[PDB]
RNA sequence: AACUAAUCCUAGCCCUAGCCCUACAAAUAUAAUUAUACUAUUAUAUAAAUCAAAACAUUUAUAAAAGUAUUGGAGA
């Protein structure tokens, strides 16, 4: 309805609105499977009024009253998704064994280095799929150098940071 | 950047610590979270400052500065209220106490007993005096908010207290979204044709 | 940057004593910033070097430079602070001495 | 839902069902001047005006007669100290005008003594 | 949707999402929770407390049993594939 | 202070390791 | 130019401390140690240098030669550009 | 953090011709009934607080502060006043020297009436001759004479914080009766301005 | 005691030693960063010259024996 975007009649103009804690995460946890899908839009509801209510203040140059109740709300909205996510990463680690919802790789790029590459999904095959194929997974013979380069550039980075803490070191004697 | 009274990302921390300010940094003494020792409403003696040998509570801990600040204690005066009306009227502005500036104080005798970390049976850490040994509470601190929690009352949009502690999980191989399903009832029998992922 | 004017308008002199002649007042007063030439200001200030408030307030009156107007809002200033703060008991009792 | 991969379709695929929403709406009182019945919202720059008339007629069981939908470009001639341009977000404005005859209307939110000068009142000498 | 030849929109329903609404009648779970209500201990479900509170009971009892065999072991709960249902956990196929 | 200790070397035959990396190749030689 | 307008806070040194005290000792290792260590033997330092003194090339040289597998690929080819310059101006001036 | 709060719990009425008086005493025995309830409340964090004692005490501060004006000892004033006091006493001694001195007192320093998480708020009756004289920056006298005495009744208002272990009695404030004469008139002469009014408008 | 100005100490760096190493979402090589088909898909030659030979042409380095014999428009 129109009026749940908008707070309390009575609350209007008021400088706060009393407002209790978040949801915590194990109490979400107690909570059953289609308790906490039923919860995730009431959250959703007080956070779409709260922002539809920041917004008109935006327009006016007011402030928002009671502030911290969107945040509450977030944080509510936020452990709901962990919970959520918790049981369906535990079933699909038990089904399958996978780590991550979504097929991936590590793959090496053209530049030498080792990335995740998330695996995706096509109504043509790899290999009938040329634009697939003409997207390169391969470095180029001249990244040696580049790789070379990586090392030193890490070992510069040590040496820079040695140096960064001498120069700390030496006012710790000048201040003490 | 120099951590200072003002809380870090304030006004007074901006004017304090400008974009462009490089100012000789000042060097604090690392303290480990084990060699910490001083929190919030702990009582503690000022060794050295305007109000040393006075025992005070501590409520505000800057542990980047090494900074212990007791309310009502290391005290120099200002004017609030300063306006073109009125001069203003002098009030107490405390500042900030080094770490080695106070010592905790041993319940039974007041004194500024050096202490030792030690665990309990429950497992918690507790300073124990390293003369006279005994343990020192950690101190009661009222919440930031203001709110007592049993004192509480619950407005609008506040669940009960017993609807959240309501365990109504039942251990199952569904996740919400099969679980979801089942309560309301969603039947979806069309299937994806087979997808090459790569 | 340097603000020692003003400093010397906060010098306070040591008591006098009862068999000591009363000291004429004397008032530093100085506009940091103006969007004007130092050297059009200059002639401005050395027509009126010695002359009576008065005198130099009905002078600027008339004037058609802009930093005319600034001074004598500078010199209006000024008479104001010394009354109120330099005990100056006649508004018209005052030169300008620099 | 936004920031979120949804599923390829094929002929014969299982219809897209979001059980839960991650897509977020403000109402906001109109700026320039529309009939009553319409309403305008900020939204989600990914989302469709299908999907906010589902939105609106699922969630909030509000009936739609007609939607339209802007985007407004963010400004990006503001720049930081360091000189660097900074953009304003990109946001979609939609207007939904309400069916069964129902009219809106934006409520109203946030409804010494002078004789005796420089001697201190203090002192009584 | 689709958009076919002559560059003309052709919705397809079924890539057009259906929002499904819990009915939160009733339901006494709300935005925000009282401070007087106290946290619980964060206990994490994973795969392993998964086994063991659905699946480990039901192995035990058949094992005291002995009616165990590696040809029934999805009939305590192992899926071969995610393919036929709604929700696959992996590859997924489905929206939040 | 007290000063250090002279320094002392190893004494006594010293056969080096022919799989470690590190042995120069002279150290491994029929004349060494 | 223009000076400080406030004193540097004042230092103490201590010249008794245990290196400046022993600075020195076992010098005569070779001579009072039956000449077994050669004081030579004593200098800690870069590989190239440790009991060898030359001239600025000499010492590029057998830097290069010391290190010059185990250094950078970079400073391989600078090293050998400098060496380049070093050896003309002493060489041919 | 306050140790001091503004204002007097409740303001004692003066009675006229207090100045030409035994009799007195006797009064605050009369009242009592009012003020006796309060003295045992200082009395039971101090029980050292008596009402024929407490002036000399109460009296050496009042003297001490304005000791510290002459000498502009802020931090010896700070002690000796509240927080509340302070101000008042050397705001409008900006830029000016004083000389200030204490004839001997005309009459002997006595409690009138007293007050009071817990703040006491003492009223003290002083009757006491002094010699100031205030001197412009330039050193110009503009108020009083160096060494002649004048004669001023006032009741000074002294408070402590109960509470606190280390409270310790402090000057707050100063009760004016309304029969003490004006203060002496400063030496230069005021003018009051007239009305300010625009080109259209008329006299008033 | 005047305006313009000036004042300061750490931001960090440098060289050796030591040590090798084996550590958000979303979008993207199509036109990179364009949520799904198109169109198959891809780096690297003696290192040279400059330079030295006062030009230029073969030629011109880049633990002791020893900068010696040899080599070289026998000259750099």
């Amino acid at each position: 309805g129109l009026e749940e975007f908008f707070d309390d009649p009575k609350n209007w103009g008021e400088e706060k609105v009393k407002s209790g804690a978040s949801w915590t995460c194990q109490q979400l946890r107690n909570k059953s499977n289609e308790d906490l899908h039923k919860l995730w839009y009431v959250l959703l509801k007080e956070r779409n009024m709260l922002l539809t209510l920041e917004q008109e203040a935006k327009r006016q140059r007011l402030p928002m009253p009671s502030p911290e109740r969107l945040e509450k709300v977030v944080d509510s909205m936020d452990n709901v998704d962990k919970v959520v996510q918790e049981r369906e990463d535990a079933l699909r680690l038990l089904q399958t064994g996978q780590e991550k919802p979504r097929p991936g790789a590590w793959r090496r790029d053209i530049f030498g280095r080792i990335v995740w590459h998330k695996f995706k999904q096509w109504p043509i095959p790899w290999y009938l799929n040329k634009r697939y194929n003409r997207r390169r997974f391969f470095a180029m013979p001249y990244v040696d150098r580049f790789i070379r380069l990586r090392i030193e550039k890490h070992a510069r980075i040590e040496a820079r940071k040695r140096s960064l803490q001498k120069k700390k070191e030496k006012i710790l004697h000048a201040k003490f | 950047y120099r951590y200072g009274m003002s809380r870090p990302g304030s006004i007074a921390d901006k004017r304090k610590n400008p974009p462009w300010s490089r100012r000789r940094p000042v060097v604090v003494e690392p303290i480990s979270d084990e060699d910490w020792h001083l929190f919030c409403g702990d009582m503690v003696e000022i060794l050295e400052g305007k109000d040393a040998g006075k025992q005070g509570k501590v409520v505000q801990v800057v542990r980047q500065r090494n900074w212990v600040v007791l309310e009502g204690l290391n005290t120099h005066y200002r004017y609030i209220g300063r306006t073109k009306d009125h001069r203003g009227t002098m009030i107490a502005s405390e500042a900030p106490l080094l770490h080695h500036q106070v010592k905790l104080v041993d319940p039974v005798d007041r004194k500024p007993t050096e202490i030792q970390w030690r665990f309990t049976e429950a497992g918690e850490r507790v300073r124990v005096s390293t003369r006279s040994g005994r343990i020192i509470p950690k101190p009661e601190f009222p919440r930031a908010d203001g709110i007592v929690p049993e004192t509480w009352t619950d407005g609008p949009k506040d669940t009960s207290v017993e609807d959240a502690l309501e365990r109504t999980y039942v251990p199952r191989l569904k996740t919400l979204e099969e679980d979801v399903m089942e309560a309301m009832g969603i039947q979806e029998t069309r299937r994806f044709k087979k997808v090459y992922w790569y | 940057i340097s603000r020692k004017w003003e400093k010397k308008n906060k010098i306070v002199y040591p008591p006098q004593l009862p068999g000591e002649p009363r000291r004429p007042a004397e008032i530093y007063h100085c506009r940091r910033q103006i969007k004007y030439s130092k050297d059009k200001m200059w002639y401005l200030a050395k027509m009126i070097r010695g002359m009576s408030i008065d005198q130099a307030l009905a002078q600027l009156e008339f004037n058609d430079k802009k930093g005319a107007q600034i001074i004598k809002e500078v010199l209006l200033e000024a008479q104001d602070m010394a009354v109120r703060d330099h005990n100056v008991e006649f508004r018209s009792n005052l030169h300008i001495a620099e | 839902a936004r920031n979120v991969l949804y599923p390829l379709y094929q002929l014969g695929g299982p219809q897209l069902r979001v059980f839960r929403t991650n897509f977020f709406i403000q109402l906001v009182r109109p700026g320039t001047a529309q009939p009553e019945d319409t309403v305008q919202f900020r939204i989600p720059m990914e989302m469709t005006r299908v999907d906010l008339r589902n939105y609106l007629e699922q969630i909030y069981n509000v009936p739609v007669a007609a939607v339209r939908t802007r985007v407004q470009h963010g400004s990006n001639r503001r720049r930081d100290h360091k000189n660097v341009r900074i953009k304003k977000p990109d946001y979609k404005v939609a207007y939904v005008q309400l069916a069964h005859g129902q009219t809106f209307t934006f409520p109203d939110l946030f409804p010494s003594d002078l004789r005796c000068p420089g001697i201190p009142s203090w002192f009584g000498l | 949707g689709i958009y076919t030849s002559d560059r003309k929109f052709v919705q397809i329903k079924e890539m057009v999402p259906e929002f499904v609404v819990p009915d939160l009648t009733g339901f006494k779970l709300k935005p925000y929770v009282n401070y007087r209500a106290p946290a619980g201990i964060d206990t994490p479900l994973t795969a392993k407390a998964l086994f063991q509170e659905t699946v480990a009971p039901a192995i035990e009892k058949d094992f005291k049993e002995g009616t165990f065999d590696a040809n029934n072991l999805e009939k305590y709960g192992f899926e071969p594939t995610q393919e036929g249902k709604l929700f696959q956990l992996y590859p997924k196929n489905f929206p939040r | 202070y007290r000063a250090p200790p002279p320094p002392r070397r190893r004494p006594g035959p010293h056969s080096p390791d022919p799989e470690n990396l590190l042995t120069p190749r002279w150290q491994l030689t029929p004349r060494y | 130019a223009f000076v400080r307008l406030t004193l540097p806070p004042p230092k103490v040194v201590d010249r008794w401390n245990e290196k400046r005290a022993l600075f020195g000792v076992y010098d005569n290792i070779g001579i009072l140690g039956n000449f077994e260590k050669h004081p030579k033997e004593l200098i800690k330092g870069p590989v190239w240098l440790r009991g060898w003194r030359g001239n600025e090339l000499q010492r590029c040289v057998r830097k290069k030669k010391f290190v010059g597998n185990r250094m950078f690929i970079e400073d391989l080819h600078n090293l050998n550009k400098r060496i380049s310059y070093l050896y003309k101006h002493f060489n041919r001036h | 953090h306050l140790a001091c709060t503004a204002g007097i719990f409740d303001p004692y009425v003066p009675p006229e011709g207090d100045a030409r008086m035994l009799t007195q005493r006797t009064e605050r025995l009369r009242k009592n009934a009012a003020s006796q309830l309060a003295i045992r409340k200082i009395r039971e964090f101090d029980a050292n607080f008596k009402t024929k004692d407490f002036p000399e005490k109460a009296k050496d501060i009042f003297i001490e502060a304005h000791l510290c004006l002459n000498n502009s000892d802020h931090d010896r004033l700070h002690t000796l006043v509240t927080e509340h006091c302070f101000p008042d006493m050397v705001w409008d001694l900006k830029y000016k020297t004083v000389r200030w001195g204490f004839v001997e007192s005309l009459e002997p320093a006595q409690v009138v009436h007293v007050r009071c998480n817990m703040y006491g708020q003492v009223t003290v009756r002083l009757h006491t001759r002094q010699t100031l004289a205030i001197y412009d920056r330039f050193g110009r006298l503009m108020y009083g004479q160096e060494d002649v005495p004048k004669d001023v009744l006032e009741y000074v208002v002294f408070e402590r914080h109960l509470m606190n272990p280390y409270g310790s009695w402090r000057m707050h404030a100063k009760i004016v009766p309304a029969w003490a004469p004006p203060k002496q008139p400063i030496l230069k002469t005021l003018m009051i301005p007239g009305p300010q009014l625009k080109p259209w408008e008329e006299y008033e």
